[PDB]
C-alpha cells in the first residue's frame, strides 16, 4: 500500500538529503578553529558549525514537495522556527553512544558536553539533549524514516507564525501518512512497534529542547560581545 | 521580520 507517490516522496528526501550532508564533513575546515583551553573557547567554531548547519537545512526544506508551494513568509516561519530542532535531529548522524558525542572525524571535529558547555550552554539543555539523542539514536531509524521526520518537523502547522496553517497541515499529513505507511510496509517487528508514535513524540521532545534552546540563546546573544562572535546567519535566524 | 539572507537562500 505505498504508492507510487509516496515512494516518489521518499526518493525526493533521501536524495534531498544526500545533497545536504555530507558525511566527510571536510567543509568543517573552513570554520573558525576550535579552542578546547576557555570562556566561551568554542562558540566561533561552533556558530560557524551551525551557520553552515542552517544552510544545508534550509537546501533541505527547499526540496520538501509542497514546500514550495508555501507563501515566501511561511517558509521563513517554519525555517526560522525549526532550524535548531531539524540541526539536532540531523545531528544524530554523527552522534556516538560509543561516548555520547558528536562524532565529525578528527578529534578537532569531535564535540562532547563540555564543548557544548564551552560554547554557552547549561545542563539545562544539554542533559536532555544528550537523552534526545540516545533515544533517538535506539530508534534505529531507516534513513528513509530519518529523512522523512526531518521533513515533517520543518513543515508544522502550529509553528508561532504561520499564515496558511491549513496549506502547511496538508503538506505534512502527506508525509506523515507516507512515514505511517513506509514503516507499516517496510520496517519489520520488533523494530517497528510503535515506532511512528516514538518518532513523533521525539517532534514534542524537540518542541520542548527549542523552548529551552531559545531562552539560553536569548541570553548568550544578549551580550554583544558574544552576538559580535556569531555569524551573520544565525543573527538573521535564531535572533539578532 | 525581514531576513535577506534567508530569502536569498530559499531563492
Ligand atoms: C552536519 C552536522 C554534523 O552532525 C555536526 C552537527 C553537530 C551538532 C551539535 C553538536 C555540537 C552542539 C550543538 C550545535 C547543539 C547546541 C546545544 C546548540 C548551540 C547553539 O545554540 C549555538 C548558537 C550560537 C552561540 C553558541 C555557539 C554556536 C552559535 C551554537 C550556541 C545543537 C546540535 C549540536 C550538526 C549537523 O548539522
Amino acid at each position: 500500500k505505498l504508492s507510487e507517490e509516496q515512494q516518489h516522496i521518499i526518493a525526493i528526501l533521501l536524495d534531498a538529503h544526500h545533497k545536504t550532508y555530507d558525511p566527510t564533513y571536510a567543509d568543517f575546515r573552513d570554520f573558525r578553529p576550535p579552542v578546547r583551553m576557555s570562556p566561551l573557547s568554542m562558540l566561533p567554531h561552533l556558530a560557524d558549525l551551525v551557520s553552515y548547519s542552517i544552510q544545508k537545512v534550509i537546501g533541505f526544506a527547499k526540496m520538501i514537495p509542497g514546500f514550495r508551494d508555501l507563501t515566501s513568509d511561511d517558509q521563513i516561519v517554519l525555517l526560522k522556527s525549526s532550524a535548531i530542532e531539524v540541526i539536532m535531529l540531523r545531528s544524530n548522524q554523527s552522534f556516538t553512544m560509543d561516548d555520547m558525542s558528536w562524532d565529525c572525524g578528527s578529534q578537532d571535529y569531535k564535540y562532547d558536553v563540555t564543548d557544548v558547555s564551552k560554547a554557552g550552554h547549561t545542563l539545562e539543555l544539554i542533559e536532555p539533549l544528550i537523552k534526545f539523542q540516545v533515544g533517538l539514536k535506539k530508534l534505529n531509524l531507516h534513513e528513509e524514516e530519518h529523512v522523512l521526520l526531518m521533513a515533517i518537523c520543518i513543515v508544522s502547522p502550529d509553528r508561532p507564525g504561520v499564515q496558511d496553517a491549513k496549506l502547511v497541515e496538508a503538506i505534512q499529513d502527506r508525509l506523515s501518512n507516507t512515514l505511517q505507511t513506509y514503516i507499516r510496509c517496510r520496517h519489520p517487528p520488533p523494530g517497528s512497534h510503535q515506532l511512528y508514535a516514538k518518532m513523533i513524540q521525539k517532534l514534542a521532545d524537540l518542541r520542548s529542547l527549542n523552548e529551552e534552546h531559545s531562552k539560553q540563546y536569548r541570553s548568550l546573544s544578549f551580550q554583544p560581545e558574544n552576538s559580535m562572535k556569531l555569524t551573520p546567519l544565525v543573527l538573521e535566524v535564531f535572533g539578532n | 521580520k525581514n531576513h535577506p539572507m534567508l530569502m536569498n537562500l530559499l531563492k
